[PDB]
Order: C-alpha cells, then structure tokens, then sequence
C-alpha cells in the first residue's frame, strides 16, 4: 500500500505506508477520519531527505551488519530539525 | 615536606610493620612512581643493614631493563622515603592468587619466559659480584605493554593477539656481596640447604635453586612447607605434585635446577644461553 | 535278610572354633556381625571374613579386632589372640 | 546485496528498492503497479542512456555501493502520451537557502 | 547504600577482546566499586585490543568528541562471563539508530558555537533541548531506573 | 508559510478548532480536508514568538468538555424509566469521540503536559475525569440500583438486554483504564459491594424455601442445578474478575449453611451402597472445608464392618483359600467403587488401607493372631507338588494378588519363620513343583521387605545350588583314587549352613553308625578336607531317607526307610536268632525313640511281636513276617516325623521372640550411638518409629530388652529424677 505527501513546493513522493507511520504525527494525521496527505510547509530539499531517512532506519534497524552514519548536509541541517520537531520523527 | 608538596597520592597499595606504598604522580613532569614509606631504621637493628644495603645496591647497580629503576630518596618528619619506577602489573603473588581462584594455570610459553626474565636479571646482578638472596614470588613485579590490531568488521572477521609481558626483580634489601658476605635469614620457604648451614662459598648457586621453586609454584602446585618433612623432601631434589602437565625436558631443567650439589646446577650464564627458551 | 542298596544323608558345616554363642561379639560365629548387619555396607552374603584364631578361639574379623583395639587381652583367655 | 533507488518524472518521485540480479522489465512491472500503464509506453532512462528490457540491473551500472539507502540513485522515466514519444523533462529541487552568518 | 550499578570485586580474571566498528572514536568507561566511572585510552576505530578485565565489572562505550551514547552488544551496559575452553569474551561496539531529532541535533551542536545557540534564527522553545549535552550521570540515572520498574512489574 | 513563529489570532482559529472538535464529538462526518488542516493550526498555536497559547487552549478545551458532559447529563437525566438504555447509547459514542479528539491532540499531550509533568492531565484522561465526575457519579445513586434488577429478574427467568447491560458495567471499568494505583477499585466499589450481599440474601432465601419444600435427595439435584446456572449467568453478565467471588457467595449460603443437616444423612447415604447420590454429595462437599472428614471417617468405619463380617462365618475346611480370596474381593470391589464413583481421591484410599489393616489383622481378646499361619499355610498349598497341581502361569498371577494381602501384616517375623520351616521341610524331600517357582515367590518377598527379610532364604536356594556341583565333583573324585571300591553306596549329601538353615536337633543324643556304611562317612570327609580348608562337618540323623532292603527274593518287597529302622532292622536280620534288649541297646543308643520306632514298624505289621500287649515291654519279644504281603512292591513308609506339633510352634514362637529381642537391642544400641543424649518420650517414639516397618513392638518388651542392656553396662543412668539416658562405648 503506496502513501502520497505533498511538498510546498508541489512535489509529490510515493512511498509504502508501513515507512510512512514511522512518525508519530502523520499516523496519527491518519488516525481518525482524515488515503492521501498534504503538508503545505515543508519545502522539497527538506522532505527528499526525510524519505532518504525513512528507508534507511526501516532498513538498518536491529541488524548484525555495521550501521553507516547517515550524512546531513550542513547547508540544509537548520531546515531539517524544524521538520524532526514537527513530523515527531 | 617535600612529599606533601611535589608528590600526589592516588592509591595506597602496600601496607605492613615495614611501612607502606602509594601511587604518586609529581607536578614536574607527571609520570607515575611509587613512594615507599617507612620509619628510621634503629642503630644495630637488621633494617638498617637491610636499608643500607639497598641503598648501596641501586647505587652499584644503576640502571638496567630487569631490574626496578631507582629514582630518589630522602628522610624527613620521622620518616624515610624512597621513589621507584611503577610497575603497575603487580607481583606474582596476587596473580598466582587471582589464577587459582578460577583454577586456572599458567601457560607453559609463559612458564619459559618467566624463565627468561629471571634468568637475565640474575646474570646481571651476578655480573656485579652480587647476589640476590631475596628471592621470592612476592619480590618479582609485572609490567604491562599494549599493541592494537585490525579486524575487517565486513565479510571475513578474525583478530590476532599479540601483547608484550615484561618481568622485573626488585626489593635489594637482601643483596649482599660475595667477596663481603652479609646474609640476612631467608624465607624458610625458599632457603637453600647451603645458606642453612651458613656455608658461603656458593651463595650464587642458591638464588638459582630458589628460581625453581618459585617457577613450580608459579605453574600451580600446593603452597610450600615451611618446615619439616614436606621441607627436607623438597631440599633433597624432589619436585612437588603439579596440577598440570608439562614437557619432559623442562622437567629435566626444573630437576638440574633443584639438584643437591650447588656446582652441578647450572649457572644463570648457561641458562640464559640456551636454546630451550 | 537285610541289605544295603542306596543311602542319603544331610549334613550341615561348621568351623573349628570352640565357643559358646560368641557373648563377646554378641553374634553366631557364622552369621553376621553387629558392625556388618548394622552398617549395611558391602559384603560376602554368606561369609564376610572368619579370621582363625592362634588360641582355638575366633570372633569375627570386625568385631575381635576393635576388641583387640581397646584391649590386647583376650576375652575368653585373658591372653594375647592373634 | 541490492539497490535502492528512485524514480523522478516532472513532479513525480517514487521510492523503490530491487535486485541488482532481476532486469528492467521487473522494475517495469513496479513501477506500472502504481501508473496503472502498459510496460512498452514507459521508457527508463539513466542520467541520457536508453534502458532495454533483456539486460538485468548488474549490467546497467548499479551497484550496492553505488546506491545506498542514505544516497539512493537518481533514474528517470518517459511516457508516450500519443503514437510519438515525449522527452525527458525533470526539474530540479528548491535551491537550499543560503547559510546563515553565525554557522560560518 | 550501594548504588545498584555497582560492580562487585571477585579477583577473577577475564579474557575481553574490545572491537571498534563505529566511524566515531569511542572511549571505554569502566564503573568502579563506589559507583562512579573511571575513563580510559580511546581506541582508533577499526582497531581491536585484548585485554584484562575482572568478572562482574561493568563497563560503558562512550563517544570520545560529542559523548553521544554508543551500544555494546547492542546494548547499553556490557559485563564480562567466565572465559570457557579457552575463547575470549567478545565485546563488539557499534553505532545505534538515532532518531532524526538527535542526528540533526549532532550537526547543529558541532557548527554552531555553545554561546551563539541564542542568535540562530529558530523556535523559541527549542533550545532547550539543544542547550543540554550528553553526560554519563543521566544515562546512568536513566539505567537505574528500570531496574525498579522491573522490580514492580514482578508482583 | 515558513515554520518559525509568526503571529496568529486566537479568535478564529480558536472557533475553527472548536467547531472540528464539536463535529468530532459528535461522530459526525469530518472531510479529510479540514482534519489534515487542523493539526498545522495545532502546530501554529503551540509554539510562538510573543507567548504560547498552550495554557488557554487547554481551559477552554476543559470549559467546553464540561459543558458537553453537563448537556449529556442533563438530558439523561430528564428521561426516566430509560436511564440505562440512554447511557450506555451515550457512552458508546462519547468513548469514540474523546478518542479521536485525543488523537488530534497528540501535540498539545506530547510536548506540553509530559514536560510540565494544579496538576496536569492528557486530554485524553481529561475526558474520562471529567465524565467519571459530573455523569457517572451524581447519577450512580439510580445506575446500579436499577442494574441489579435486571439482574434479579433473570433469577425469576426472564433475561433482559444483555448488551446494554454488560456496556454499563464495562463502563465502569472502562472509566479506570489510565489509573495504575487501583484500576478496579472503583468499579469495585461501585458493583461487588451492593450486589454481592444482595444475591447472598437472596440465595438464602431461595435454599431455605428449596430445603423445606424437596427432600435431600432432590434438594442435591436442585442446588447443583442452581451453582451451574449462578456459574452460567456470572459469565454472562459480571466481570471476568469476579466469576469466582459470587460462586463462592452461594456456596456459603446454600451449602454451608445446612451442614449438619447432610452430615445426618452422611451416615444413610455411603450405608446403602448408592451410586447415584453419594457421586454428587461428595462433590458439592469437596467445596466445603469440613464436610470431608465425616465422609472419611464413616466410610472407612462402613469398609471396616464389612471386612469383618466377610471372614466371621467361613468354613473351616481350606481356611486360607477362602480367607486369601474374601480380603482380595472385598478389596478389590472398594477400590473400583472409589474410583469410579469418588474420582480416586487419596483421602479414601488411605481410609480404606486403614480399615484393611484392622480388618486383615482382627486378634480375639485371648487368643493369638492367626493371620500369618494362615497364609504361611496358604503358600505352602499353593507350592506344594499335588496330582491335582495347576498351571504355573496360574501360579504366579495367584502369588502376585496374595503379595497385596501379604503387604497388611502387621508383623511379619512370625510369618518368615512360618516360611522358612515350610519351605525347608519342603526343599529337604523335593516336594516343591517348579524350581523358578522358588526363585519367583522369593523375589516378590525381596521386593516388598528387602533384602535383609530373604537374605537367609538366598543362601537357602544357594545351598541346594551348589550341592548338586558338589556332588557331581564327588562323583567325579571317586574315580581318582586307585584302590576304593563304594560296593552298592550311592549318595548325595547336601551341603547346608546351619545357622541360616532354620532346622536343629533339639535333643543331642549320639548314634552308632552302621557297619555296612561306615566307609560313606570317611571318605566324605576326607573329600571335603581336601577340597575344602577347614570347614567342620555333623551329620544329621533325623532327615536320612535312603531306601536299603534286599531285592532278589521270591516275594521281594522294597520301602523308604530311616537310618533310626536302618538300623535295628540290620541288626535283627544279622542275628538268625530275635533279641530283645541286649540287641537294641548294643547297636543303638536313645532307647525311647527306638521303641517308639519299633512300634511304628509293628503298626506297619512288617514284624510281629510276641508281648501280645500294645505297649512295648523291655522283655517284648518280636518275629520276622515270613508271610508279609503289600499292595506294591516299592512302597514309603509314612513315618510320624512328617506331621508337626503345637508345640513346635510354641518353640518357634519363643525364637520369634528372642529374635525380636536381638533385633531392638541392636536397634537400641544403634539409637545410642546416633545421640548421647535421648529423651525417655522421644526414644520411645523414635524406637517405635525405627522399628515399626518389620513388624510392632511392645513398650513393655522395650523396656526389658533396655534393662537387659543396663546388665550388659553398656548405658549408664545416673538418678532417677530427670530422665536422660548416657550411652557408654
């Protein structure tokens, strides 16, 4: 099952559900009645990273194997903490 | 004091009607030494003999890889002092100790370089026309190295040890010379027949059969006796029961070591030049 | 007139030992002794140990040797029983 | 091991993961999953290299080095909107904002 | 009046082997008798050393530079076992999953000076969170306290 | 629209917001739009440049709670009549929609309320505070009175609405749900204590009226149906928590409380043998605490007076067949009655061993306990070789069940003496049918006693074992010697321990052996010299039997005879000439029993005598029967010896008892040497103790065989004021 978000900027990424509910405000944004999202205040630079990070933990989580650090450029490390606050991530 | 004021302790490891011994580190430099503490040795008392002696024997000696480096010392406020080099693995009588508590034993590579170390560091206090005569497991200290090495953490993984043990002898209160023969009362555990029946010609000879035993009850075997039958059966060339096997021709070497005659045991020069360790 | 063809008998066994009831060891000669029956240790079934004696006079190996034990004298004789 | 890869289209971007042993024409079935489209209108493209269905993701380039999670590779996707094809056409994200005075 | 993470001395000697996996260099913490750590010489990563140790020490890996936490064994707190037939103790480090406040946290934490966390352009609420620095003591209250949840969960 | 703080007015998303949060509550249909909309307001409103807003939010968040809680209660309250019906429908939508509006408030209870953690709560448990506060409470007074109504009349037989019903308890529970304290202890308080009380009236109230209406028969039938519809209708409606509680709250009204009066049926019940209502009073009984002991107790009283009776009237003729059998029926018949009916409870099983045990070992105020000569004389017919013999499987299942009535004696010593003099008398004449037989009754003795009890019977096999290897070596060694000629001699002797071997010679009266034999013993015991070292052989008299008489003749006449006949009769067919006594007491010694011999010959009518008297005289001449005739020519001549005397057993009881004097001074000595210090109560319960698995020892005899050993100096008393007794070695 495929979920949908929406950029600011208009971008639209697809990605499965299960990675999507890591976060616990857009599950939660899933809880009730309210399938597709939409943010209208995160930019695109910010959310090509957090999909990045979303793949990532799902897939070196609890392994044998050595866990690479995950690179955050320094240009965008201001703009993607307001979005680990927001999403709850 | 000069103690209080350029010397920092940080650990009491030592104590006793001698004195005491502490972990110091000076302001100067930094370094790691140990401060010996004690009282004014008393006039005609065997301390000041003692004292005397180890103070004579740091300052023939010097300095040498073997033997525990002599720094310093001084006497003041009732009390005498004394800066050596930290040797921080420790004596062999805790790790014999904390090896048996687990049943545990040594390992005969290490059983020959306890060998060579001691074998060493006799010919060079030897070579000085001096003997030791203060042998025991408790007067042999550890020093310890570290080596690092690399394991690839992907795919293949295997590591290799390898690590360096350094053996130094100290505490020359005993020594004395063979040309001035001054013997002070051994340990009954480790005294040879000879020092017993105060017969100075082969003073060399006995350090060396004293080795042995220290060697055999490093491997594992029972405490010593301290005297009577158990004491004269060891004194005539027999070996205790080990827990352990070990080669027959270091067996041999143990049994020429703890031979009766002095002059048939070999001396510290032959042993150090031997193909066997 | 009569005569003899075939004959049978039974016949127990028994030791060379001149003694009574054995007071002494409180036991037969040749059943067990208190030590043995009491102590249910390992023995023969049918005869444990029977030490002769030098004086023509034998207890059981157990119970004369603690008797020689706590005294050299013999019971029955007052005398040395080997 | 496997890759972990992505595919961008004008506005469009799809998370995806797959065998470097598997061909094209799996991915092909993917990524139809989702457009709903037949296999022979989509056309992949890798940065300008046309992608044919018989050659198998190892022939192509992408490694497990090359394309990590943390990193994934950028692959491009055409439509045919009629009987002729239509070019690759993908822009770019929002530019980064400059860095601020103090993280200098 | 012993602090529950303390270690108890036996004299009883161990064989542990330590492996550096993580990029960061790590730094070995060892808690004593009394309950508090002792440091030790950082390992360069890739690199491995053998050594001595006493069974029923417990020992903590943490970040030479930022002091972030690091998993042994994954997990927190490591303790050594009776050396069987001859094999040392393995003792592995490894990174662990951070979630992406914290991984975001570390960057912001290195480029940016300690005093200039007021000026940044930012939620006012959140410096709070960015002003505070990983310290052994809080990990160690934190360990503590499921030690007494466990305790409660059992009857 | 950048995520750092702006400024926002408070008036409209405030009415926005409460208008989603309204729409929510209400269940109504929300668009996807407005839900994904609000939580960026959510957002906006937390954090803030000039001030956060979280505080306001939450009061009126609270404000507007409590007024839906307010209009809940108002309106349920204005309807009567239809109080639950209304609360429950209420409820069910209320929880739906706190938990989605809690659920949109993850913001706000993340960050704001576990930091700050005028105490602070979630919304979500805001929401059942404030619904526990001003609708359950204010209205609890009518909910549960109501409730437990419609529980009382589904006792009449009509059930109400189970649904609404089982939501308004679970309602209270579900209250609960976030405090960790006591999250039952509400609805606890506000359920089990009316209710528990109430049905324990009224389970009263219906039993006495059940008890006087019905008899106690049907009254049994009528309260178990009750308990399984109570156990059917806690299920239905109370709480998984409580099924138990309320069971127990009937079983202390209905059965507890008429105990005695089952107790006096007790007795009626288990005396007639009924299947059908002993089964369900035991069950109803095994609930209470006390009811279980009178059932014991009359059952084994019941158990004991038929084993008595059962054995009272039998025939004398085959006493222990019919004694063996009328124990193993009679137990046998219990035990599958108590373990069919009464579930095998170990209770009735030792009740019923209890009573065996009394029963099997009955002794008649002055006489002696029969039982151990009675099967002593059972195992010996049983083994015994007879024309009318049966099989040996049949054999060995007959042993097998004996060994169960074996294990109820009570003491033992008497009966393995009885064992070992029978099994001897048996073994010496070969009367034994099988020879594994032996081997078989003996391992069952091994396994129930020990080894100790058949040890001596071991060696007792193993005597006759090797005897027949001595024998053959014998045989074997007779040809060795280069000059020995046996002429007709040909014997087996076999090789016994005496004292394992029960059988003695009482009276030691030295015999003249026979010259014609008189080679058989000598070379005996040189064969056994030289095979043996020293061991010292007697030979018995008593037990010879080998058959000796001439065979060629015109009328021949062979028969089993004794050395004692052997004897006399070589000695009178030597002479041609009959003597009277000078013959008699020169070949043999122990006149008394050779007249008696003599005369046992003369019943056989083999001689005649000339006294013309019954009585055998000194001067009673006697003639060989020219004209003897017999039936058979090889025939056994049934000698007195065969058949026992009461006396003999008045012997062999004296050795039981100075067997059981060896055996506790042994034990005594040994309790000495455990403890130097022994209490005079304690040793006499620890001697009992010791020594009761082999049989049951007298305190009397006890303290004989301990004054015995006071004479032997081996304790030591020193006054007789506190009793201490002192062990010396």
């Amino acid at each position: 099952m495929y979920v949908k978000l929406i950029s600011s900027d208009g971008h639209e990424f697809i990605v499965k559900r299960e990675h999507a509910l890591t976060s616990g405000t857009i599950k939660a944004m899933l809880s009730g009645p309210g399938n597709e999202v939409n943010f209208r205040e995160i930019p695109s630079h910010v959310l090509s990273k957090v999909c990045m990070y979303f793949t990532y933990k799902v897939r070196y989580t609890n392994s044998s194997t050595e866990i690479p650090e995950f690179p955050i450029a320094p240009e965008i490390a201001l703009e993607l903490l307001m979005a680990a606050n927001f999403l709850d991530c | 004091s000069r103690y209080t004021t350029e010397f920092h302790e940080l650990e009491k490891i030592g104590s006793g009607e001698f004195g005491s011994v502490f972990k110091c580190v000076k302001r100067l430099d930094g370094c790691i030494y140990a401060i010996k503490r004690s009282k004014k040795p008393l006039a005609g008392s065997v301390d000041e003999q003692n004292a005397l002696r180890e103070v004579y024997a740091h300052a023939v000696l010097g300095q040498h890889s073997h033997v525990v480096r002599y720094f310093s010392a001084w006497a003041e406020d009732d009390h005498m002092l004394i800066q050596n080099e930290y040797c921080n693995g420790g004596s062999l009588a805790d790790a014999i100790s904390e090896n048996y508590r687990i049943m545990s034993y040594f390992k005969e590579a290490e059983l020959k370089d306890l060998l060579l170390q001691v074998g060493r560091g006799l010919r060079y206090i030897h070579s000085m026309s001096l003997v030791h005569m203060d042998i025991k497991p408790s007067n042999i200290f550890i020093s310890r190295t570290s080596i690092p090495n690399a394991a690839s953490e992907e795919g293949d993984e295997d590591d290799w040890a390898s690590n360096k043990v350094m053996f130094k002898i100290g505490d020359l209160g005993h020594v004395t010379r063979i040309s001035s023969p001054q013997v002070e009362e051994g340990d009954s555990r480790f005294l040879a027949n000879e020092v017993l029946q105060e017969n100075y010609t082969h003073l060399p000879k006995a350090d060396i059969f004293a080795l042995a035993l220290t060697v055999v009850c490093a491997a594992g075997a029972e405490p010593l006796p301290r005297n009577g039958d158990q004491w004269h059966e060891i004194r005539q060339g027999r070996l205790p029961r080990i827990p352990q096997v070990l080669s027959q021709e270091f067996t041999e070497l143990l049994k020429v070591m703890i031979h009766p005659d002095p002059e048939r045991r070999p001396s510290a020069m032959a042993l150090v030049k031997h193909s066997v360790l | 007139r009569f005569e003899v063809k075939k004959w049978n008998a039974v016949a127990l066994w028994a030791w060379d030992i001149v003694v009574d009831n054995c007071a002494i060891c409180r036991n037969h000669i040749m059943d067990l002794c208190i030590e043995c029956q009491a102590n249910q240790a390992s023995a023969t079934s049918e005869e444990c140990t029977v030490a002769w004696g030098v004086c023509n006079h034998a207890f059981h190996f157990h119970c004369i040797s603690r008797w020689l034990k706590t005294r050299q004298v013999c019971p029955l004789d007052n005398r040395e029983w080997e | 091991m496997d890759v972990f890869l992505m595919i961008r289209r004008h506005k469009t971007t799809i998370f995806t993961d797959a065998k470097e042993s598997s061909t094209v024409f799996e991915l092909k079935r993917i990524v139809e999953g989702i457009l709903k489209r037949p296999p022979d209108e989509q056309r992949l493209y890798k940065d300008d290299q046309l992608l044919d269905d018989g050659k198998t993701l190892g022939e192509c380039g992408f490694t497990s080095q090359t394309a990590r999670p943390q990193a994934p590779a950028t692959v491009g996707l055409a439509f045919r909107a009629d009987d002729t094809f239509e070019a690759l056409c993908i822009e770019p994200f929002s530019s980064p904002p400059e860095l601020p005075d103090v993280m200098k | 009046p012993r602090p529950v993470l303390r270690s108890v001395n036996s004299r009883e000697p161990s064989q542990v082997i330590f492996c550096n996996r993580s990029p960061r260099v790590v730094l070995p913490v060892w808690l004593n008798f009394d309950g508090e750590p002792q440091p030790y010489p950082t390992l360069p990563p890739g690199t491995g050393r053998r050594i001595h140790s006493y069974r029923g020490h417990l020992w903590l890996f943490r970040d030479a530079g930022t002091h972030d936490g690091l998993l042994v064994n994954q997990t927190e707190l490591f303790v050594p076992s009776l050396n069987v037939d001859g094999q040392p103790i393995f003792a592995n480090i490894t990174l662990p999953v951070y979630t992406l406040k914290e991984r975001c946290l570390q960057v912001v934490r290195s480029l940016v000076k300690p005093e200039n966390y007021r000026r940044l352009d930012i939620v006012r609420s959140l410096y709070e969170d960015l002003e505070d620095h990983p310290n052994v003591q809080k990990d160690l209250e934190r360990l503590t306290q499921e030690r007494i949840a466990h305790q409660r969960m059992g009857d | 629209m950048s995520l750092k703080p702006r400024v926002v007015d408070f008036d409209e998303t405030w009415n926005k917001l409460l208008t989603t949060i309204k729409a929510v509550v209400m269940l109504e249909y929300v668009e996807r739009a407005t839900w994904n909309d609000r939580f960026s307001d959510i957002y906006a409103l937390c954090v803030a440049y000039p001030e956060p807003l979280g505080e306001r939010l939450y009061t009126e968040t609270k404000i507007f709670l409590e007024n839906h809680v307010r209009h809940l209660h108002k309106r349920v309250l204005e309807s009567e009549e239809q109080v639950l019906v209304m609360y429950h429908r209420y409820w069910e939508e209320y929880s739906k929609g706190a938990d989605y509006m809690d659920c949109l408030y993850r913001y706000l209870n993340t960050q704001f309320i576990k930091k700050n953690k005028e105490p602070l709560m979630e919304i979500g448990e805001l929401a059942l505070d404030m619904w526990r506060k001003l609708m359950v409470e204010p209205l609890q007074a009518i909910l549960i009175r109501m409730l437990l109504r419609e529980i009382k009349n589904d006792r009449g037989g009509e059930d109400p609405n189970q649904k609404v019903i089982h939501g308004v308890i679970n309602s209270f529970v579900h209250v609960e749900q976030y405090k960790k304290k006591f999250p039952l202890k509400f609805y606890q308080e506000i359920f089990e204590s009316p209710f528990l009380t109430e049905t324990g009236e009224y389970y009263k109230q219906e039993a006495s009226n059940l008890l006087q209406e019905s008899n106690c028969s049907q009254y049994m039938e009528k309260v178990l149906g009750r308990l399984k519809d109570e156990e059917i209708r806690c299920r239905k409606y109370l709480h998984p928590s409580s099924y138990t509680k309320v069971i127990h709250e009937c079983q202390q009204r209905m059965v507890a409380d008429h105990l005695q009066f089952l107790h006096a049926e007790c007795h009626n019940i288990i005396r007639q043998e009924k299947k059908n209502d002993m089964a369900n009073m035991y069950v109803l009984l095994r609930a209470v605490s006390t009811g279980l002991p009178h059932m014991i107790q009359e059952l084994q009283n019941h158990i004991h007076d038929e084993g008595l009776r059962a054995t009272s009237n039998l025939t004398q003729e085959n006493m222990p067949t019919l004694f063996v059998e009328s124990v193993l029926e009679v137990h046998g018949k219990f035990v599958q009655l108590i373990n069919t009916v009464l579930n095998g409870d170990q209770h009735f099983m030792s009740a019923l061993d209890k009573a065996l045990t009394s029963v099997v070992n009955y002794r008649e105020p002055k006489s002696v306990c029969k039982a151990p000569e009675l099967l002593a004389k059972y195992c010996d017919n049983l083994l015994k070789k007879s024309a009318k013999g049966m099989t040996e499987n049949e054999v060995e299942d007959r042993l097998t069940s004996f060994i169960t009535v074996f294990k109820y004696i009570d003491d033992k010593d008497v009966f393995q003496k009885f064992y070992a003099r029978m099994l001897a008398k048996r073994l010496i004449h070969g009367l034994s049918m099988s020879m594994d037989s032996e081997e078989a009754m003996i391992n069952k003795l091994k396994q129930a006693c020990g080894y100790e009890f058949t040890s001596k019977l071991h060696r007792m096999y193993t005597d006759m074992s090797v005897s027949a290897d001595l024998n053959n070596k014998f045989n074997n060694f007779i040809k060795n010697q280069d000059t020995v000629i046996d002429l007709g001699i040909s014997f087996q002797i076999y090789v016994l321990q005496a004292g394992a071997w029960p059988l003695t010679q009482a009276p030691s009266s030295t015999f003249a052996i026979p010259q014609e034999l008189e080679k058989s013993v000598q070379m005996f015991e040189l064969f056994y010299s030289q095979h043996f070292s020293g061991r010292k052989l007697t030979w018995l008299h008593y037990l010879c039997t080998g058959e000796v008489k001439m065979n060629y003749l015109g009328k021949p006449y062979v028969a089993m005879v004794t050395t004692y006949q052997m004897a006399v009769l070589l000695a009178f067919n030597n002479s041609e000439t009959v003597s009277y006594k000078e013959l008699q007491d020169s070949t043999q010694m122990n006149e008394k029993e050779l007249t008696k011999t003599i005369k046992s010959l003369l019943d056989v009518k083999m001689i005649n005598h000339d006294s013309e008297k019954e009585d055998i005289d000194a001067e009673s001449s006697f003639s060989l029967n020219m004209n003897f005739s017999s039936k058979r020519t090889k025939f056994k001549i049934t000698t007195s010896m065969q058949k026992d005397t009461p006396q003999e057993m008045e012997q062999t009881r004296s050795a039981v008892d100075e067997d059981r004097k060896m055996y506790l001074q042994a034990a005594i000595v040994r309790i000495m040497k455990a403890r130097k210090v022994l209490r005079h109560n304690a040793l006499i319960q620890e001697v009992i103790s010791q020594s009761r698995a082999r049989f049951n020892p007298s305190i009397s005899m006890i303290k004989k065989c301990i004054e015995v050993l006071i004479d032997k100096q081996y304790i030591e008393r020193s006054q007789a004021s506190a009793d201490e007794y002192s062990y010396v070695a």
